[PDB]
RNA sequence: AAGACCAGGC
DNA sequence: AAGTACT
DNA sequence: AGTACTTACGCCTGGTCAT
């Protein structure tokens, strides 16, 4: 398989596997308190689309580079520009990634690692939890009701008014097309 | 737990069991078409090639030495003196 | 080993957790309902009834099926079955404890008989050793036979403190056959302690009580020393024996179960039919019996459960008992392949570290070489050579994990080799082997020699290397084992080779010398009196192979 | 330390472990007529400071249990009055290397 | 039994002797850390012999016409007679061989001087002898400092245990002690020059060899010493093919069993 | 032929680790069984084809190992079990030391 | 919802490849047996980040054959849906029983009776669709779904989701 | 002092036969029999009761009986025993196996 | 093919 | 048969 | 003081009888 940074001492009776819900109870492998390889603790890693689009791209690119350091010895415009990056550094049988790049690049809400930067600098003043500070970043929202309902995990952790300013500043930063 | 390359305490020399096993292990791989890091002076027997790789100390291995409490020390064929 | 690849990662065993089976687990694991006692014949029709052995357990008749698990016979270990008892039974080997425990806890409320309150007790609760707590505890309260309700605390013996309740007197207990009995004291009261009862009292014992007594909440709760559900070892543990067809061949075990089964149903059918109250406990002993003998048969309560013909009955336990059995005779020591034995004889013409193997064997024993550019050539020749000439071989195996039997295969003479393939070849001059002579009680009772294929039929060893093996040629035989991995040999040549054993640590001195002729003669040849003339001196010189050619 | 002659009353002895910290010990005359430590065989032992001990461990990466033990009633252990936990250092002669340092903890 | 009782025992990389738990059994295999294989019966000349002989052989006094080294042996002989700063090393050396003596006579009361010990010095010199065709005529060329200051610098490198602390670097001196005595015994100024006329060459070699030959005689962390020791006993217990006391095989049985009622109980009182 | 106790004890003496294992496995027993990373048992229903693995009861499909051990051993174990004793096989040490 | 979890994997290398650029091979093989994998405990392993600084550590040599075994510690971008998670995607298939929306590398399906009422299903349509008073959902239309439940399977993950709630439906 | 005796005695049993055995061996044994506390007999009644895992003591004089009271009190076995491994078909931590061998990829480059 | 015995070899 | 250890 | 409990060399070759 692919082991996960923590050896939960399973003493025979493996039974309790709770429910997975927007009650913020995610499988054990996703507590907000997980472990880094260096052996440190580290908040979970919440990625809102169009923020992931940039991280996948970032590496997929820096891959192409170090993939040649050893060879010496606009919407529709990105659909092509990525398919290539793949047919270069991908497994070519990662039909998932392809389909993840379209999805990730069609439903994305930001093109500038700068715009994506503020998105983060903004939402990270909430104290809210990661999963939330994600659904908030990749989900259109005009009212607080359209928000605190499509993300029930908020309901009591923030005044409608506030979460509503944030949403204002969201459609304000939401890069155009 | 691991142990710094300094603070090291074991024996500076290779044990017979070690050397014994290295040559063997090494041969094993050599007999498996592993790359051979030494010019074969015409040799054609793996264990014999091994004895050679081990005399030019060009064997890419590392002997991890466990201690009764679990901690270990890591020595390289390179380092380890070979008296015998 | 086994063959056929498995996407399952592979590891080494590092820890072994000994537990006891929980009737609940036993079920879960099982794949067999095991209701019937018969073996097969679905009305004589051959196959197996969804009753005993194969209601999905392993199989026979060289037929894939094993719960689709296919793979068939070889590569499909047994799949446990279960068989719901009628009424709880003891565990022949645990009885000893099941008793000691009750004497440790009193019924009705089921709880210790000595709490922190008693001081001698404290000292008995610090001991961090199951074997030792449980052995100290027992000794400390086996005597007390009254469930104290109030005891004098750490203060005044005047003031009495309260804890658990129910002073129902505690009965001393004794072992009668496979049952436990106790009296309650003018004049006693003797009643039989029903399994059904004990079980209960245990079920109720506290969690910190388990532990306080030598146990473990997850792996071994006392309440498990009493069998309720019985695991059914699958064929491979109790295989058959077929004399082709229309005959039998069942294994001893597959009978005691057969019995246990019978004895189980007969019971049940009484608790749902004309149940003459206490004419049942005459058939519940029978179960307790079988389900006891099945595991152990060498008890003090005589009856051996002799099976028709008066032949004893191999209790599971008997299979592991010391020597000739599993542990000592199957695991700590086995029969092995790539091995041979014959008569030994001296031969003053072999180097010390050599050993004359007769051609007969050199052609029988084989070594797996892996085709490599360094050898290919040589190898293809051995293969071309066949399995009859000496320097040759007898088996080529390709990546495809398929054996080419060199003596048949319409492709014998053909075959091109492929780097990566293996070519089981004959033992050759200078293949390090492990030679030896029983009894082995020395590092030196087993040493490594250089092989030297020779004619005639006997392992010919050099003389000086005799005394270590401690052997004479008056008709003694010796064993020879043949390495298999390039690294295995390395371990023989680098630590077992005779040359290395010359100086023995058992007595910080050399352990091989010069004997008989060579010795006797080495003296004569010495004497001032002894003189040698040219004609000979020259030959003698020639004999020492390292003579520098300087008369 | 108290020295009884022919013996002490079992009614008496059970009164020593009743006033901690303070400790008491019992010795028969007949066992102190000769010093056991002066015997050709018995080599000399030595008490280790709860510091010197916490060291012996750290230096051999040992756990308390893995250490060679001495009886709480062992003749010599009484001659020095050890306590369950105290470690002694046994220094003896040796036909392989003059002196050999060994340790014994108590149980 | 013997075997089953000691399987698990071996020498661990720390150079301690433990089993499958970790329980130390010997803090140094055999109280000396030497693999039996490299050991021969040598003699500790320092022990046996009249207080008389001892002086005439190991004593050197540069302040005496009759107890100094006759310049016929050392090159810098005449220009030594009297040198006071030297007589202190010389005297240091002597006040040591002396200590050594008493020490040994405190361990081996018997007076037996022949014992098993690593590195056979007798021979190591013997080769040094004819390997440099040393002539018993002309004189040597060793500063007295050369000798005594090297012998010391030798002991230093005969490492058995290596530790970077005290408790360990202390067991070291121990595990060696016995050897050295023998060493200091065979490399005593007087001897080194009057008995075996070693040059500076010869000597510096004898020293190198001893050091290396010693570092070879150590024990290899890996040896399954347990089984070994077992066999080593059980083996000669079969060759036993058989003044009036329980003796031999039936006896050894008695011993391993820790039996209470031994046929013969005896007891010697001096 | 037979490679019994005594002949073993000498191999241990020699310190010939690998050669020992070889005589004991590759040249005699040797067997490949499966386990549950949960309940240290042979339960596992490996279908080495469609890779399916399961082990209902402890119910798995994910955490599963493969181990090589002497067939006699397996047997020793199965036999044990039938006597209602559980020999757990774990591929990782959790008790330290 | 997408995650960047810290994983590690164990690759057994035959000696053959014990070359000069081994690190290279490993990495390469890491990528073959990961990018595109699927587990209920990790979800979708999409891509391996920071290709370069991949930690290999020292690999140990097994003990019968020469194969060595390294614990490759890497870090990647994962994504595993949950019950009660709200996401939107592109419809792909649409039948009498409902339509299937594709949120990322995964496919969430929506039961006809798990949508609203006023929304019927028009079979005689081309392409096939679901008509409403004012709404029209077919092939490419973009919906936003609420995942009611998940089901892990082989090398993928499907789930059923509703659009019968508020703030759900087309966009 | 007892050790000294136990040894001295055993030493005499081998000396009365004109045989010689290097200290260390009888030493070791004599030491094995003594560390634990007092006199631990080389018999089913002694050394085969020590804290050594099950499987090891299992291979001697009490087998089953010993196995039974293992799953009873849920013992755990380190598999540090020579025996243990032999039963499992694993390479035992013994000489050739008192360590691991690894391929230092770094040093696998300067080699070319 | 398994198990019990008996004779025997070193 | 004996020897030990446990009742 | 009486009774009970587990053990007992290593390996190897023959021939014989029967539920
Ligand atoms: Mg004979
Ligand atoms: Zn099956
Ligand atoms: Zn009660
Ligand atoms: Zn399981």
């Amino acid at each position: 398989s692919t082991s996960t940074f923590q050896t939960r001492r399973r003493r025979l009776k493996k039974v309790e596997e709770e429910e997975n819900a927007a009650t913020l109870q995610l499988g054990q492998e996703f507590q907000l308190k997980q472990i880094n390889h260096q052996g440190e603790e580290e908040e979970l890693i919440a990625l809102n689309l169009s923020e992931a689009r940039l991280v996948i791209k970032e590496a997929l690119v820096e891959r192409r580079r170090a993939f040649k350091r050893s060879q010496k010895k606009t919407r529709e415009k990105e659909l092509e520009s990525i398919d290539v990056l793949l047919e270069q550094t991908t497994g070519g049988n990662n039909k998932d990634l392809k389909n993840t790049m379209q999805y990730l690049t069609n439903f994305s809400r930001f093109r500038d690692q700068e715009t994506v930067g503020a998105v983060i600098q903004l939402l990270k003043s909430t104290g809210l939890h990661p999963f939330e500070v994600a659904q908030l970043g990749s989900l259109a929202c005009d009212t607080a009701d359209e928000a605190k309902t499509l993300i029930p995990s908020l309901n009591n952790k923030i005044s409608d008014d506030e979460l509503e300013r944030i949403l204002k500043e969201l459609s304000n930063l939401e890069t155009l097309y | 737990k691991a142990i710094p390359k300094d603070q090291r305490a074991t024996t500076p020399y290779m044990t017979k069991y070690e050397r014994a096993r290295i040559l063997g292990t090494r041969a094993l791989q050599i007999s498996m078409n592993a790359p051979v890091f030494v010019d074969l002076e015409g040799e054609t027997d793996p264990l014999r090639i091994a004895m050679k790789e081990l005399a030019e100390k060009k064997i890419p291995l590392v002997i991890r030495r466990y201690l009764p409490d679990g901690s270990f020390e890591d020595w390289s064929v390179e380092e380890l003196i070979v008296d015998l | 080993v086994g063959q056929q690849y498995s996407s399952a990662p592979l590891r080494t065993v590092k820890e072994v957790q000994f537990g006891l089976f929980s009737p609940e687990e036993v079920r879960a694991i099982s794949v067999a309902k095991i209701r019937f006692p018969e073996t097969m014949d679905e009305t004589q029709t051959r196959a197996k009834i969804g009753g005993l052995n194969d209601p999905r357990l392993g199989s026979i008749d060289r037929n894939l099926k094993c719960q689709t698990c296919q793979e068939g016979m070889n590569e499909c270990p047994g799949h446990f079955g279960h068989i719901d008892l009628a009424k709880p039974v003891f565990h022949v080997g645990f009885i000893a404890k099941i008793k000691k425990v009750c004497e440790c806890v009193c019924m009705h409320c089921g709880k210790l008989l000595l709490d922190e309150h008693n001081e001698l007790m404290r000292q008995a609760l610090a001991i961090k050793d199951s074997k030792k707590r449980f052995a100290a505890i027992w000794t400390l309260c086996k005597t007390k036979m009254v469930c104290e309700t109030d005891v004098p605390s750490e203060d005044d013996p005047t003031q009495l403190v309260s804890r658990g309740g129910c002073g129902n007197t505690q009965p001393t207990i004794r072992k009668d056959g496979l049952k436990l009995v106790g009296s309650w004291k003018d004049e006693p009261e003797l009643r039989v302690l029903s399994t059904e009862e004990i079980l209960n009292i245990f079920k109720h014992i506290s969690v910190k009580d388990f532990t306080s007594l030598g146990f473990n909440e997850v792996f071994s709760r006392p309440e498990w020393m009493i069998l309720t559900c019985l695991p059914v070892p699958p064929p491979p543990v109790r295989p058959s024996i077929s004399f082709n067809e229309s005959q039998r061949g069942e294994d001893d075990l597959t009978f005691k179960l057969a019995d246990i089964l019978k004895a189980n149903i007969s019971l049940e059918t009484l608790e749902h039919n004309g149940a003459p109250h206490h004419a049942i406990e005459e058939a519940e002993s029978l179960l307790q019996f079988h389900v006891a003998t099945y595991m152990d048969n060498d008890i003090a309560g005589q009856p051996q459960a002799l099976q028709k013909s008066g032949r004893p009955v191999k209790s599971i336990r008997a299979r592991l008992k010391g020597k000739e059995g599993r542990i000592r005779g199957n695991l700590m020591g086995k029969r092995v392949d790539f091995s041979a034995r014959t008569v030994i004889s001296g031969d003053p013409n072999l180097e010390l570290d050599q050993v004359g193997v007769p051609k007969s064997i050199a052609k029988t024993l084989t070594y797996p070489e892996v085709v490599t550019p360094y050898n290919i050539d040589r190898l293809t020749q051995l293969v071309r050579n066949g399995p009859n000439e000496h320097p040759g071989a007898k088996y080529v195996i390709r990546d495809s994990g398929d054996r080419i039997d060199l003596r048949y295969s319409k492709r014998a003479g053909d075959i091109q080799l492929q780097y990566g393939w293996k070519v089981e070849r004959h033992i050759m001059d200078n293949d390090p082997v492990l030679f030896n002579r029983q009894p082995s009680l020395h590092k030196m009772s087993m040493m490594a020699h250089r092989v030297k294929v020779i004619p005639y039929s006997t392992f010919r060893l050099n003389l000086s290397v005799t005394s270590p093996y401690n052997a004479d040629f008056d008709g003694d035989e010796m064993n020879l084992h043949v390495p298999q991995s390039e690294e295995t040999r390395a371990e023989l040549s680098q630590l077992c080779a005779v040359p290395l054993q010359i100086v023995s640590p058992q007595s910080n001195k050399p352990c091989m010398g010069i004997v008989q002729d060579t010795l006797c003669g080495i003296r004569k040849l010495t004497l001032r009196d002894t003189f040698i003339e040219l004609d000979q001196v020259l030959n003698m010189l020639y004999w020492v192979p390292d003579w520098d050619g300087v008369i | 330390i108290f020295v009884y002659q022919n013996n002490i009353t079992p009614s008496a002895m059970k009164l020593v472990p009743s006033i901690p910290p303070a400790t008491i010990e019992t010795f028969n005359e007949a066992a102190l007529v000769v010093n056991i430590t002066h015997h050709e065989l018995v080599p000399k032992h030595i008490r280790l400071s709860s510091d010197e001990k916490r060291e012996l461990l750290k230096r051999y990466r040992l756990k308390e249990s893995q250490l060679p033990r001495i009886q709480r009633a062992d003749p010599v252990a009484l001659y020095l009055g050890l306590k369950r936990g105290e470690v002694v250092k046994i220094i003896r002669k040796s036909e392989t290397s003059g002196r050999y340092a060994s340790y014994r903890i108590c149980m | 039994r013997l075997v089953k009782a000691l399987e698990d025992i071996m020498v661990h990389y720390d150079n301690t002797t433990r089993n499958s738990l970790g329980n130390v059994i010997q803090f140094i295999y055999g109280e000396d850390g030497m693999d039996a294989a490299h050991i021969e019966k040598q003699s500790l000349d320092t022990i046996g012999g009249s207080d008389a002989a001892f002086e005439k052989r190991y004593r050197v006094d540069l302040l005496n016409t009759d107890h100094t080294l006759d310049p016929s042996l050392l090159e810098s002989g005449s220009e030594i007679l009297g040198d006071l700063k030297l007589q202190v090393l010389l005297d240091e050396e002597y006040k040591q061989l002396v200590k050594d003596r008493k020490f040994l006579r405190e361990v081996f009361v018997d007076g037996e001087a022949n014992w098993p010990l690593p590195v056979n010095i007798r021979r190591i010199i013997q080769n040094a002898q004819q390997t440099f065709h040393i002539d018993h005529t002309k004189p040597s060329d060793l500063t007295i400092k050369d000798i005594v200051l090297g012998v010391k610098d030798l002991q230093e490198n005969l490492l058995v245990l290596r530790g970077k602390n005290e408790i360990i670097q202390n067991a070291q001196r121990d595990a060696v002690t016995l050897f050295c005595c023998l060493l200091r015994s065979r490399l005593a100024t007087r001897r080194v020059l009057q008995e075996y006329r070693l040059t500076k060459q010869a000597f510096d070699w004898v020293l190198s060899n001893i050091e290396a030959q010693f570092l070879r005689s150590v024990v290899h962390p890996g040896e399954m010493v347990g089984v070994l020791a077992a066999q080593s006993i059980g083996e000669p217990a079969t060759q036993m093919t058989l003044k009036k006391v329980t003796s031999g095989v039936p006896r050894l049985k008695e011993i391993l069993n820790v039996a209470k009622n031994m046929k013969t109980p005896s007891l010697t009182v001096y | 032929l037979r490679f019994g106790e005594m002949e073993r004890d000498c191999m241990i003496a020699h310190g010939a680790a690998s050669f020992l294992k070889e005589r004991l496995m590759e040249a005699s027993d040797a067997f490949r069984v499966h386990i549950c990373g949960i309940c240290g048992l042979m339960t596992v229903i490996a279908k080495l084809n469609h890779n399916q693995f399961e082990c209902k009861g402890c119910d798995n499909k994910i955490d599963i190992y493969q181990i090589h051990i002497p067939y006699a051993a397996k047997l020793l174990f199965q036999e044990l079990m039938a006597m209602n004793i559980t020999p757990r096989l774990y591929t990782d040490r959790s008790r330290d030391f | 919802m997408f995650f960047i979890k810290d994983l590690s994997l164990n690759i057994t290398l035959h000696p053959s490849f014990f070359g000069p650029r081994m690190k290279q091979y490993l990495k390469t093989k890491l990528l073959e047996e990961v990018e595109g994998s699927c587990t209920g405990k990790f979800g979708y392993i999409l891509c391996v980040l920071d290709y370069d600084n991949i930690d290999i550590q020292r690999g140990r040599i097994l003990p019968t054959d020469g194969s060595a075994e390294f614990n490759v510690k890497y870090r990647a971008v994962v994504f595993k849906p949950f019950k009660g998670e709200v996401v939107d995607g592109t419809v792909v298939s649409c039948s009498q029983h409902g339509f299937e929306v594709q949120v990322g590398p995964m496919k969430v399906f929506v039961t006809k009776h798990l949508m609203p009422q006023d929304l019927t299903f028009n079979a005689g349509s081309n392409p096939p669709s679901y008509q409403s008073s004012e709404d029209v959902i077919t092939i490419k239309s973009r919906i936003r779904v609420k995942i009611e439940g998940c089901i892990s399977q082989v090398s993928s993950i499907h789930a059923i989701g509703s659009i019968k709630e508020d703030y759900l439906g087309a966009i | 002092a007892g050790r000294a005796a136990l040894y001295k005695e055993v030493y005499n049993v081998i000396a009365s036969d004109g045989s010689y055995v290097n200290y260390r061996h009888m030493a070791l044994l004599v030491d094995v029999m003594t560390t634990q506390g007092g006199l631990t007999s080389v018999t089913r009644h002694g050394f085969n009761r020590s804290n050594t895992g099950a499987l090891m003591r299992c291979s001697f004089e009490e087998t089953v009986e010993i196995l039974f009271e293992a799953g009873a009190s849920a013992e755990l076995d380190d598999c540090r025993g020579v025996s243990e491994n032999v039963i499992l078909g694993q390479m035992a931590p013994i000489g050739t196996g008192a360590f691991d061998v690894m391929i230092d990829e770094e040093s696998l480059v300067k080699y070319m």
